[PDB]
């Protein structure tokens, strides 16, 4: 009756996520342990590894920047094609297109850092991230091992992806945490918060009853997540404070539009 | 002006 439909709801919200993400955290976990079959990555541990796979496991190459800038700008476009994957995923969620088109726009200006978060974690472990649709991986240590302002912007990410993955999700509970997340009837500027909250109650509902049947020993699996959702707050707030120091603190800052749209906030 | 709206008009 109600459950057999929320039952079905996760199956559609499922079946919208591996259409909206290529890489599924079950393809890439594949890839970090070892089991595919089709191929391995090309590892980017020193400035000498980056330069060999530069051309490589890639996304008028000729940039002329430091590495660090070069890195950082590489994130900022996988960043870009995350928005427009989240956003393709946000309308296939039963109810959201048919929101005011300007709480919509809310919702993933203040949504889709949280979910690149939580689907960055499916890609990395702790000594590294895949990258490039599973092509390359990049150590965690390179990425600390750059200058100053970029060294200590992707350690946050780890350090939260780590803790995350000792949940031991998998595509099925992501798909429905992401939609909580992006009906998020909390979100500032929203004018029509009432039935925003009508569809993240069916949405936790969903989540709820599918972390009991694919997590039956995991007790308390539910207020675990709900605690994260709160943190991955905290994580883009410390996230949006750095950006800020790199764009007063550094020169020759180019910033894609998009991002510059949802950064304004 | 808005690119997220954009992203959002489209099917
Ligand atoms: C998975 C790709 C990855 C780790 C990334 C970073 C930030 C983000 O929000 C989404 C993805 C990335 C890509 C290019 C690069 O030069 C450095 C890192």
């Amino acid at each position: 009756p109600e459950s057999a439909d929320l039952r079905a709801l996760a199956k559609h919200l499922y079946d919208s996520y591996i259409k909206s993400f290529p890489l599924t955290k079950a393809k890439a976990r594949a890839i970090l342990t070892g089991k595919t079959t089709d191929k391995s990555p090309f590892v980017i541990y020193d400035m000498n590894s980056l330069m060999m796979g530069e051309d490589k496991i890639k996304f008028l190459q000729e940039q002329s920047k430091e590495v660090a800038i070069r890195i950082f700008q590489g994130c900022q476009f996988r960043s870009v094609e995350a928005v427009q994957e989240i956003t393709e995923y946000a309308k296939s969620i039963p109810g959201f297109v048919n929101l005011d088109l300007n709480d919509q726009v809310t919702l993933l200006k203040y949504g889709v850092h949280e979910i690149i978060y939580t689907m960055l974690a499916s890609l990395m472990n702790k000594d590294g991230v895949l990258i490039s649709e599973g092509q390359g991986f990049m150590t965690r240590e390179f990425l600390k091992s750059l200058r100053k302002p970029f060294g200590d912007f992707m350690e946050p990410k780890f350090e939260f992806a780590v803790k995350f993955n000792a949940l031991e999700l998998d595509d099925s509970d992501l798909a429905i945490f992401i939609a909580v997340i992006i009906l998020s009837g909390d979100r500032p500027g929203l004018l029509n918060v009432k039935p925003i909250e009508d569809i993240q109650d069916n949405l936790l509902q969903a989540l709820e009853l599918q972390l009991k049947l694919n997590h039956p020993e995991s007790s308390q699996l539910f207020a675990k997540l709900l605690q994260k959702m709160t943190d991955l707050r905290q994580i883009v707030t410390e996230h949006v404070q750095l950006l800020q120091v790199i764009k007063k603190t550094e020169t020759d800052m180019s910033l894609h539009p998009l991002l510059q749209e949802i950064y304004k906030d | 002006p808005s690119l997220l709206k954009k992203l959002l008009l489209a099917p």
